[PDB]
């Protein structure tokens, strides 16, 4: 499939940036997580970035670390996550869905089998947080064979060789971690469209990312905090998620 | 790209978020440079000799082996300043941090020995040290925590995950990802992402080099086997390294069997785990069928690393080293035997290695064999643990 | 009659009940014989090297002295097997016991370090060991008591008198009076009746001999002073001995000042007691105006011997050695300073010697002086004590 | 004075052995101790051996160690002991009185001053438990200058040189610690009369000591035990001491 390509083409036709929220699958429970995701989409999310709870998310900050713990407290397993992913895709056929994975969960029962399962449920991309370009060969190869976009992080510094590798190796979108030079160079090397991430928590940041040349912005901790804040009130939780996503997406429009 | 091979066969690698790669490459480059620098080697040798107490003794244990054809020596890392072999490599890494112009040190610790060693090395060398320790470990290692504070180090409890060593390992990496410009992450074992397995082995290799010279001096030949406990793999690879090319010398690594392998409550991922990718490397891991990382269990707090150094997994795969396990009860019996018969209180970690040598001796008492057990640390710290168990 | 002089000037002697004299004469004769026996010397040197870890390092402490004209080295007896200098002499006395055909060892201990050392030496050398310890000391040294039991020694609480060290000293003598035929009394310091002050000094003299060779190697000259704490006097006389004839080298002994000399709560009989006769010798004692023996007080349990070795009283009298005192608070500050600036946790005993060197440095920072402090033991054992005080 | 010489001459005229009890001065209190001593004398003690409580009686067994503790619990000091000694001598002019001392209490304020005080109060001998013949010179010299008999212990083994020294150095009596050869040799070397001691606790032991050639027997622990046993009943204490001493002394008669 070409969900990211189609999305970015449509957004470009509308001189619009993408707003992509991130949540941990199963946080705070499967049922509530499925309602949270439908709320993010109805509120205007252009794509989704979804984390599969892992015991040792060494690339995650406190907010997401706590989301992993809530999901685990609810018994969430990768298998249940893939069950949720099929339900999500069954309800929303065109939204791009990217997974944020840790290497062990991809390698565990076989790298190729993992990407095959992603393809089966309708996932569009996989960003393995702890697999740098240097170790990415088996992962990106398996991703490409199963029509999954392998996503790479372009770090703040990133020298030229790295920008060239990220531009060549990735597909779907380039995760731009925390500027104009990185963006121009990615475009120069024909990298996948950049989605800026890391602390995006307000509408002005979304508009600034689009102004800087990025194709959109990813927001996770800001979203997860709303879940954390309203655990005792699921209804208020969804109302606050809708309000925040609606505002963030509005900021991406021309 | 790297200057050195990040892998030992299929094991090892650099499985870290992209943002950490420059830190690993910088460290590898500084390491390669330091290893060719006679001044760095002299400064390291000087601290080892005059501050840490090297060389450590190689003690023959005639009372333990009486009546058998086993001759047993103990390499005395328990006599090293700090009471365990950890001191060797933290001094080398501290000197590397200074070589890179770093003024701060980040370290992880489970049982606290590595935290203590990192703190002492940082105090000696004027580095500002911060240590991550899982809150469950903080709770049960107040003596080591207080030593770290007396030595000027900041101890930071980690409450995420299981609140133990692996969680502290994740937090150290997280911290370094953003502070590597001025801080060095002083990894505590021969594991993690390249270049650490390599660095830690090279900064512990004097254990085996000395053992080889000492055994040649005392016996005029190499050992039939060198035996060492394996938590993460540093003391064992330090003893094994110089003997790797001496094909006749057996290299026996001993992982903790805990309550018994069949109980699942153990810390023997090399022989009873499954290869996975975590903590920046591909190696055998204690993990669920799903791929979630689990804790290692052992009566010995220090054999808590839930994986094992990639070079051990490799040496095992090619049949160069053999790995076995020893249970809590076997380790306790060896602890008691050494105290009573040689007047040496061994760390419960080291007691696993001794327990296996005792089995080699006791099982075939008429087998002639020259064995060296790496006594990786002293056991004063284990007295309460052993007392309570015996009281129980 | 005796082969060697039982006195150092007016101090020393053999003030024991008649029934014990044959035991002292037998021991003196065996000692004189052993000292001329190259085989005994080789066996002792071998245990010291290969079992105990000698030679111990001599560590320069640049961080502590920065900004002053003092150069300070620490003789690292804290790195000796057992963690304190006591190990040296118990190995020699154990070998003497065996030379005399004895199969049993009797020992006294206060803080427990000597009990532990006697027990480890007995375990290594196949001697059946029994240790007397005042019940108050047993109560407050359960860690050391358990180590002695793990090592096979029988620990006997003494409830007589004040139930502390001096009472255990009396009970050891009592026991030996009737068992000397098969048991050797392993006295724990350079005090008591001849020949013990002499024996203990000779079996600790390698401390100073090594220090002299190490300092000549590192500085090309002798120290301006060597400084050591004085409980009973063994580590200090071990450091001082080889320097006695080097007139330019100052010999500074440091007794515990406790809460302050003026409070009367101290353990400084050499400079603040009165000569008396007890524990088989004539020497300065902590005693009432009436002549009853009293306890020494110190934050450091190990500087509890209520008198002092006769050779120290003698060296003081002729002006060859100078003795000073250091208070609990001064010792605690030195303990903290060493931990923070050199990453070495010193015994609180040793911390008195370090505290005095720090005063020599701090009081006249522009005075050029090369000092060596005998770091008689490690301070892991004092962590709780220091913690509580700091918490208080 | 020559109280021991006079005593032994009188006992010899009666072919009789000496029975000499030992008690700690001030055990269990000054008043009771003075009554205990008068009871020992009235019951037939030929001489007395009296201990001055010392903090570290390293030559004493448990029984006497405990007597020292009781005396200390009652505040007994050497000064009070000398006050008691003058009262005892004032009541009993001829009984020999020997002190069992530890060296520090003799040396403390001056060896010569100590023996001068003994002479002043009427003590006849001093046995310094922790002063072997080898270190005895100042003590015996001071004793002799003040007409005090210095007492020495002749140990079980005691080689010939020691027997000769003990015979030459001592006066009053020779303390024979735990046989016929030691006794014959002491007589051969003209030693002071031997009093056998160490565990004498029954009448048959007193008769055996006399039969063996000893001039008498000393009993301490057996006496002190009676004090220990009847602390709650001073009257019973004195009755039992009288009974025991009477029996022990009867055994010494021809
Ligand atoms: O809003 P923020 O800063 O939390 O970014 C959230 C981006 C999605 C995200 C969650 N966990 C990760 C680990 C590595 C790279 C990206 C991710
Ligand atoms: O009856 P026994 O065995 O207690 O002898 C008691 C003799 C007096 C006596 C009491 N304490 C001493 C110390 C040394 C020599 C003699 C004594
Ligand atoms: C930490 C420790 C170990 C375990 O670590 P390795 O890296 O496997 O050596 C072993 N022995 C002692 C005494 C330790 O403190
Ligand atoms: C026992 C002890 C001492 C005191 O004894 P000395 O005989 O005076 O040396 C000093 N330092 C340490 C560490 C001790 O254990
Ligand atoms: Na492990
Ligand atoms: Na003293």
């Amino acid at each position: 499939m070409e969900r990211y390509e189609n999305l970015f083409a449509q957004l470009n036709d509308r001189r619009e940036g993408a707003f992509v929220p991130f949540v941990t699958l199963g946080d705070p429970g499967i049922e509530q997580s499925l309602k949270i995701i439908d709320t993010l989409i109805d509120a205007g999310a252009d794509a989704l970035e979804l984390g599969v709870p892992f015991s040792d998310p060494l690339a995650d900050g406190p907010t997401i670390q706590n989301a992993n713990l809530r999901a685990f407290a609810a018994g969430v397993t990768p298998a249940q996550c893939f069950e949720m992913l099929a339900i999500i895709r069954e309800k929303h056929p065109t939204i791009p869905i990217g997974l944020l994975m840790y290497a062990n969960l991809v390698f565990n029962n076989g790298i190729d089998a993992f990407y095959a399962r992603c393809e089966q449920v309708g996932v569009d991309s996989v960003l393995v947080a702890d697999v740098p370009v240097e170790e990415s060969a088996p992962f990106r190869q398996a991703a490409l064979r199963h029509n999954i976009a392998p996503i790479f992080i372009c770090p703040p510094n990133a020298d030229d060789d790295l920008l060239r590798q990220v531009a060549s190796y990735g597909r779907g979108y380039t995760y731009l971690l925390s500027l104009h030079h990185l963006i121009e160079k990615l475009k120069e090397y024909h990298a996948a469209p950049a989605l800026q991430g890391f602390g995006i928590s307000s509408p002005e940041q979304v508009s600034a990312a689009v102004r800087a040349g990025a194709a959109g912005a990813i927001s996770g901790s800001a979203i997860v905090k709303i879940i954390e804040k309203n655990l005792a009130s699921p209804k208020q939780m969804l109302a606050e998620l809708r309000s925040f996503v609606s505002a963030m997406k509005a900021a991406s429009r021309a | 790209t790297t200057l050195l091979n990040p892998y030992f066969g299929e094991f090892g690698g650099m499985y870290v978020p992209q943002i950490l790669m420059p830190a690993l490459n910088q460290l590898e480059e500084a390491f390669v440079s330091a290893q060719k620098d006679p001044e760095f080697q002299a400064q390291f040798a000087d601290l080892l000799k005059n501050y840490a107490g090297r060389p450590t003794a190689l003690t023959k244990c005639q009372n333990i082996t009486a009546g058998t054809r086993t001759t047993l020596y103990l390499k005395r890392e328990d006599l090293l300043h700090g009471g365990a072999h950890k001191t060797n490599q933290v001094l080398g890494q501290a000197l590397l941090a200074k070589r890179m112009g770093k003024s701060e040190i980040i370290a992880e610790t489970g049982a606290g020995q590595h935290g203590v060693a990192s703190a002492l090395a940082s105090a000696l060398l004027g580095l500002k040290c911060r240590i991550y320790m899982g809150a469950k470990d903080v709770e049960r290692q107040s003596p080591n925590v207080f030593r770290m504070r007396l030595m000027g180090a900041e101890v930071i409890p980690v409450h995420s995950g299981s609140a133990t060593l692996k969680d502290a390992c994740n937090e150290a990496l997280r911290d370094w990802s953003g502070s590597y410009e001025t801080a060095h992450y002083m990894l505590g074992t021969a594991a993690g992402p390249h270049p650490y397995p390599t660095i830690v082995r090279e900064f512990q290799r004097m254990i085996g080099e000395e053992t080889k010279a000492q055994i040649l001096d005392k016996e005029g030949r190499l050992p039939d086997a060198v035996i060492a406990c394996v938590g993460g793999g540093s003391n064992a690879i330090g003893m094994f390294a110089d003997f790797i090319n001496d094909t006749s010398v057996g290299l026996i690594g001993v992982e903790p069997g805990g309550h018994g392998i069949e109980t699942g409550e153990h810390g023997a991922p090399l022989k009873h785990g499954r290869v996975g990718i975590y903590f920046g490397m591909k190696a055998p891991m204690m993990q669920t069928a799903d791929g979630q990382i689990e804790e290692s269990y052992s009566i010995s707090a220090g054999l808590d690393f839930p994986s094992v150094g990639p070079q051990h997994a490799y040496l095992n795969s090619i049949g160069r080293a053999d790995y076995v396990s020893i249970t809590d009860d076997e380790a306790l019996e060896a602890f008691k035997t050494l105290c009573r018969h040689e007047g040496i209180i061994p760390a419960l970690e080291s007691s696993h290695a001794l327990a296996h040598a005792l089995k080699m001796m006791r099982e075939q008492p008429e087998k002639e064999q020259l064995l060296v057990v790496n006594l990786s640390g002293r056991g004063d710290k284990d007295i309460f643990t052993v007392h309570d168990i015996l009281k129980a």
